[PDB]
RNA sequence: CGUGGAGGUCAGUGACGAAGCCUAGACCGUAAGGUCGGGUCGAACGGCCUCUAGUGCAGAUCUUGGUGGUAGUAGCAAAUAUUCAAAUGAGAACUUUGAAGACUGAAGUGGGGAAAGGUUCCACGUCAACAGCAGUUGGACGUGGGUUAGUCGAUCCUAAGA
């Protein structure tokens, strides 16, 4: 439990959480950044396309020393990849998200990802060997993924927070004079 | 599933190396179930495993 | 029986985090190397190639 | 998950063209202070459970083979008796039910002793069958009463 | 639409200037891609006889002009991809030249 | 206790490129091999001016 | 001014939440600091007069523990090497079989052994941990089976030696 930022009522939204999955944390982070702010089915077809290896996941944070692609122009960046393992893991995550959304029976036609969260996990520390018998670390970067999906509703057009006007005596007199003269 | 054990046992009971054992992909349930020397003997009598005798090493030009 | 299986599955978690080969592997690690953190590499008989 | 109808107590319309079996067993009630429950308790054959004034120990003799599992064993006698019981129908049977001299054309004791000398090997092979998974023991129940 | 149209293939078109070590794997990849482009499917399967024919001359000596045929088959049930399916099959000819693509009627 | 902070056989390894001069217990595979002792700046070491 | 403890004192504070912790929230002191409000918290804790000390860290190539950037970079390049089909399987460049190609070329990558290794041999179910990659596989995991000497070696004898 203890989900992250849920800027909405759970009664009109769904949540999914995956923990302790052996995935590249940085690739998971960039994929999550790409995914967020979209719609469920649109993201589904996008990740299917990524698995089909025609579109690419862009690079936002850890985007150094990466070869150029011929298709980064879609999002305006020149760094992109196809992280298959994280791709299929987020495939499963979004799939179970949609499944539990159907189970709770809210309108799936207007479901879009509201919040995403990718965070680090306790490192897996192997033991490798180097020159002259040195012992160093072999650290994996396991991740934790959290998704909060919401159905887009209609915004309320009401404008609250009406200001209260305070005017000096001279200003009130000027306003009264303008009222009596504007005829 | 796994057939290396059956192949090794058949090779040993026949008396030839484990590379000289033939199997039928069409009929595999019986050979999978078989795990005894009597079973291997009866199936090779049935003819499901061939001997695939030694390759030709001619000496005519010599 | 299911409770015991669950207990074993949970208990193996710490060794999995430690990346030990199993419940039996306990190969420790030395903090520093005598042959890698001492000596003066002057002319003549070198410390090592 | 059991592939049974689980007492479909609603539909029992009797229709022709078939056969039926009616088997009723009733348990007497001795002097009991109040009503309780009557059930069946299995019987082992190891004598290592406990000691009671009315504890029964016996080895069941009825056995059946589940044809679903196919496997081979490691004894000539076991193979022979497995094939013989395969020839025999799929129903509970006793070891003595297998005998080349079973019909007993004439009553005497040489036939009996030959039957026993065959039954020794048959019992050994049956023990091998039980040691592997190629048979099921026939449970023996005792009606015992426990207050609610 | 189950069809059978025996095509012709030359290896020299797509195996020129490639590493001697991977001549046969390159031939296999080019053959499957050629079938893909000339059919328009997603699933392509090769024939053991064709594998024997391509490897038979040698690992680094595959013959140039090989005759093959492509068969469309409807995929079995519970196939989430499509009914489309291509299967290749070799056939030997007396002379490599003098032949062109010919559709063979089902019989 | 007087014997406290004394059941060690640490020796200094001398001036080093990236190792301090605090004596450290020798050997290998002990876990503490290469850790300082006998001093108030080391784990489990003796206390400055023991309360006699 | 601050901290661990002791003696008294405030018929001291405390499950209507004490200590601890976070806080671009509010006050006081020139300051070390103190008080309060707010959030989590679940069991003890302060002011006043003295006494007592293992009592106040930014460092010492300080010790222990934890984690960063360099970075998804270097790299995963000796031994000439793999291909297709089928089956299992949620999932197959690597598991099994079949169909091909290969190499070791008998001072072998074979067949035995000696030191050493000590259950790794093998069977069955199973793959979170490992086989830097995946593993449906294993020299991995869990449960069991298996070595039969009047003739093989020790035990018998002796050398340089003790």
């Amino acid at each position: 439990a203890r989900y992250g930022a849920t800027s909405t009522n759970p009664a009109k939204s769904a949540s999914a959480r995956g923990s302790y999955l052996r995935v590249s944390f940085k690739n998971t982070r960039e994929t999550a950044q790409a995914i967020n702010g979209w719609e469920l089915t649109k993201a589904q077809k996008y990740l299917e396309q990524v698995l089909d290896h025609q579109r690419a996941i862009p690079f936002r944070r850890f985007n150094s020393s990466i070869g150029r692609t011929a298709q980064g122009k879609e999002f305006g960046v020149t760094k992109a990849r196809w992280p298959a393992k994280s791709v299929k893991f987020v495939q499963g995550l979004l799939q179970n998200a949609a499944a539990n959304a159907e189970a709770k029976g809210l309108d799936a036609t207007k479901l879009y990802v509201s919040h995403i969260q990718v965070n680090q996990a306790p490192k897996q520390r192997r033991r490798t060997y180097r020159a002259h018998g040195r012992i160093n670390k072999y650290e994996s970067s396991p991740s934790h993924i959290e998704l909060v999906v919401t159905e887009k509703e209609e915004a309320v057009a009401k404008a609250a927070e009406k200001k209260v006007v305070r005017l000096t005596s001279r200003q009130r007199g000027r306003i009264a004079a303008q009222k009596r003269i504007a005829a | 599933a796994n057939l290396r054990t059956q192949k090794r046992l058949a090779a040993s009971v026949v008396g030839v190396g484990k590379r000289k054992v033939w199997l039928d992909p069409n009929e595999t349930s019986e050979i999978a179930q078989a795990n005894s020397r009597n079973a291997i003997r009866k199936l090779v009598k049935n003819g499901t495993i061939v001997k695939k005798a030694v390759t030709v090493h001619s000496k005519s030009r010599t | 029986r299911s409770k015991a299986d669950r207990m074993a599955k949970m208990e193996r978690r710490e060794r999995n985090r430690h990346a030990k080969q199993g419940e039996s592997d306990r190969h420790n690690a030395v903090s520093l190397s005598k042959h890698l953190f001492s000596g003066k590499r002057g002319v003549g008989k070198t410390d090592f190639r | 998950f059991t592939n049974v109808s689980a007492i479909p107590s609603d539909d029992f319309v009797v229709q022709s063209g078939e056969v039926y079996l009616i088997d009723l067993k009733m348990a007497s009630l001795e002097h009991c202070t109040k009503k309780g429950l009557v059930t069946l308790e299995t019987v082992d054959s190891y004598t290592g459970k406990s000691h009671k004034a009315g504890e029964l120990i016996a080895r069941p003799g009825a056995y059946v083979r589940d044809f679903a599992q196919t496997h081979i064993l490691k004894l000539k006698t076991s193979r022979q008796l497995l094939t013989k019981i395969d020839k025999q129908g799929v129903y509970p049977f006793k070891l003595s039910h297998l005998s080349s001299n079973f019909p007993f054309v004439h009553e005497n004791e040489e036939e009996l002793q030959s039957l026993k000398k065959d039954l020794k090997s048959f019992r050994l092979g049956m023990s091998e069958i039980s040691n592997n998974y190629l048979c099921v023991e026939s449970p023996i129940q005792i009606a015992r009463w426990v207050p609610w | 639409d189950v069809v059978t149209r025996e095509y012709t293939i030359n290896l020299h078109k797509r195996l020129h200037g490639v590493s001697f070590k991977k001549r046969a794997p390159r031939a296999v990849k080019e053959i499957k891609k050629f079938a893909k482009l000339h059919m328009g499917t997603d699933d392509v399967r090769l024939a053991p006889e064709l594998n024997q024919a391509i490897w038979k001359r040698g690992v680094k000596g595959v013959e140039y002009r090989l005759r093959l045929r492509i068969s469309r088959k409807r995929n079995e049930e519970e196939d989430a991809k499509n009914p489309l399916f291509s299967y290749v099959e070799p056939v030997l000819v007396a002379s490599a030249k003098g032949l062109q693509t010919v559709v063979v009627e089902e019989d | 206790s007087e014997k406290a902070g004394h059941q060690t056989s640490a020796e200094s390894w001398g001036t080093g490129r990236a190792v301090a001069r605090i004596p450290r217990v020798g050997g290998g595979g002990t876990g503490r091999s290469g850790q300082g002792a006998f001093g108030n700046m080391c784990r489990g070491g003796r206390m400055f001016a023991p309360t006699k």
